[PDB]
């Protein structure tokens, strides 16, 4: 361990790497529609950890045949969310152009561990 | 995960947690990282959920994921979350929802909705109690009065303990990282215990929003796996979120 | 083993186990038993623990076995003990305490502790759920009065839950096998919900030292494994053991 | 499973193997004479079940070596016990002829499993 920190707030310094961006969520739309603005945005970033996972994947198990699995298998083998989780889910998928498999995974990796 | 419930002696709050997440993917030996944890760094946004131009909740989220880890109601609670490993917790609850038993909830979308439409200390103190999920978790609860801190060790259909403040015997705080509280760590990391040493030198006089930060930044509890540090103060409204950086010399989680 | 304390209507409380022991050592092909559960047979007796010409406290014990598994204190409270696994329990409390960490106490031993020294149903509940032990167990605690009945669920150090008579809410009884309440059993055993069924089928009204006996009675409840059936009445202050056998057909546990 | 069963009480039948005699231990003896009278009357019965475990012991490793270490390192290596249990285990080693550390064992078996 390490003596306890002192004077570290307000934050700066090289434990510091930046703020955090605010964004609204307007729950008067539409589920398939909250995530619209925001996902527009992060769209790219988002893609960085799926083709990041893909090539760790790669290894075990060639990328491609898994993710057509998760892809295709994994959404009905699932069964529907209850609302509005499979409408916004639905809605992030279309917009990030992500398949919606690896969306329900992302949003369900706790159980996944 | 490190998530603390503070109380000052004028019976104030002040909730803080440091996300640690992100070895699934490996190492970065080029610039010692984790390679998810500063993938989700850029990802990490703090939302406003507004019903009506109000503000309903406002949470600490990765872009894309829709269930909520760090979050507060102005002025009622506020809601972090642990990761708890259990032998085969998770999967069992997968695999009894695949098989169409489906009366119990995502642990992600539960926090959610208590979030979102819970609208008291007790009922999602209840809710987070009683709600079956399909694995096993921590949930650190605060409230908006003096003594309104807990927090549940749940297992998929049961509540093995809530650890609440006790003013009486000198309990000013609870806190949580991703081990129970009556067992021992995996590791040497052990961050509760200098949390608790840091968290003890601050004494409750001075705990704030400064001294919060203070143990939220001291090794091991700051660590490479540290997203982000939040710290949240539910009647005075105020919720702030700052991306983490550990550069070396530190530790890996 | 199993353990029931049940509620009539007029509040009357009953506590009846079966001891089920005695794997260990194997199975005679000859006779169809358990080695070790037909030699604990003639082992068996009732225990009459007087201090100054007077009972304290009365129980099944196995004779050359310091510890009390079964016993009751008239007109106080009547406890039973069940056996509970985990992955690594057991042996972790004995390795500290032989590298010297002897603030835990021997299970067998905190039961007679509690019958010979405890003189109430919450001493004895506050005493079973709170002291520190080296293995974990289920406790099945009665009372002297209507909705004094309850089931602990031990871990060493740790109370994980605690499980009530209701007679309200309907739950006019309370049954403890050997796995967790709110998980699943081991095998197709399954003690509990046939207790549970035959229970329900007596209904409340009906419950009484026979009714309870019929329960113990009924196979899987009755099993090879069965040693003994144990009926008591703590305000009557009956207290009567009876060595049982399961012939064939029948069933291993 | 089974019909539960009816008019099983009092207890006859064929599983009904018998009833259980009555001792009385008085506590006001020391714990060290306490289980005497109990230990004479059943000690050929619980040398009977360290006979079957020494068959049993002998098959994974020989059981003289085994309880060799049982009776000479094991009293030591646990230390004392809280009273008046140590006094009562002496007691019972004493009265039937049958070392300590398997009267331990026999009292510290649930953690033992
Ligand atoms: C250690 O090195 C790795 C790469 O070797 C760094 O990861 C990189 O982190 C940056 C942000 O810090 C990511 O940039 C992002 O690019 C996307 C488009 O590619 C853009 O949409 C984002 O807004 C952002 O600019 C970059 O993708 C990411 N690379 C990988 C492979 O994950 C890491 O930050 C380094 N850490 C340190 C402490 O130096
Ligand atoms: C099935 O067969 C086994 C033997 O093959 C029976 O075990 C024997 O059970 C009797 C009574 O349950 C025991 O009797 C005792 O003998 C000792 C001396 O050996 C005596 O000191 C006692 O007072 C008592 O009379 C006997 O020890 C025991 N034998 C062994 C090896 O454990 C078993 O009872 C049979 N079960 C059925 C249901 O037929
Ligand atoms: C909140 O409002 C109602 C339940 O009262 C329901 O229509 C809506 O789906 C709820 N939201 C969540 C996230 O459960
Ligand atoms: C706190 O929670 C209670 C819940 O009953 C609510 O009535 C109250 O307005 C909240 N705010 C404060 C400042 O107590
Ligand atoms: C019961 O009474 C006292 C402790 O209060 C002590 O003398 C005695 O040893 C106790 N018995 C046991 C079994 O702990
Ligand atoms: C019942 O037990 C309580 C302690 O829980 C004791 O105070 C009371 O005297 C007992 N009453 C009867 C009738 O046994
Ligand atoms: C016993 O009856 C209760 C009714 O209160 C019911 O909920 C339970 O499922 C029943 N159990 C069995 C094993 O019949």
């Amino acid at each position: 361990t390490e003596d306890c920190r002192k004077s570290t707030y307000p934050p700066s310094g090289p434990t510091y790497r930046g703020a955090v961006p605010w964004y609204t969520i307007n729950l008067d739309l539409p589920p398939y529609k909250r995530w619209h603005e925001l996902m527009l945005d992060k769209a790219p970033m988002l893609k960085v950890i799926v083709n990041s996972l893909k090539n760790m994947i790669n290894t075990f198990v060639p990328s491609g045949k898994v993710m057509q699995v998760v892809d295709e298998k994994l959404p009905g083998l699932l069964g529907n969310f209850p609302g509005p989780f499979e409408e916004e889910m639905k809605g992030i998928a279309a917009v990030t152009d992500i398949p919606l498999g690896e969306i329900i995974s992302f949003n369900i990796f706790y159980e996944l561990f | 995960c490190t998530s603390i419930v503070a109380e000052d002696k004028k019976g104030h709050l002040i909730h803080g947690r440091n996300m640690d997440f992100g070895v699934f993917l490996g190492w970065n030996i080029n610039n010692d990282t984790w390679v998810i944890t500063e993938q989700l760094k850029p990802l990490t946004v703090n939302l406003d959920f507004q019903r009506n131009n109000k503000t309903v909740f406002k949470a600490s989220s990765f872009a894309g994921y829709v269930g909520m880890l760090t979050g507060f109601k102005p002025g009622l609670f506020s809601l972090t979350l642990n990761e708890r490993f259990s032998i085969n917790g998770g999967y069992l609850g997968i695999l009894e929802w695949i098989l169409g038993k489906k009366d119990a909830m995502w642990i992600g979308f539960l926090t959610r909705t208590v979030l979102e439409n819970s609208t008291s200390y007790e009922e999602a103190k209840n809710l987070l109690t009683k709600t079956k999920i399909l694995a096993p978790a921590y949930f650190i609860l605060g409230g908006n009065q003096s003594g309104e801190g807990c927090v549940i060790t749940r297992d998929r259909k049961e509540s093995l303990d809530v650890y609440e403040l006790d003013a009486k015997q000198g309990r000013w705080y609870v806190v949580q990282t991703n081990y129970d509280r009556w067992k021992h760590p995996f590791f040497l990391d052990d961050r509760r215990t200098p949390a608790k040493m840091c968290l003890n030198r601050t004494s409750q006089e001075n705990i704030s929003f400064e001294t919060m930060y203070d143990v939220l930044s001291t090794k091991p509890v700051l660590n490479k796996l540290t997203v982000y540090t939040t710290l949240i103060d539910v009647t005075k409204g105020q919720f702030e979120t700052y991306l983490r950086d550990c550069p070396d010399p530190c530790i890996g989680w």
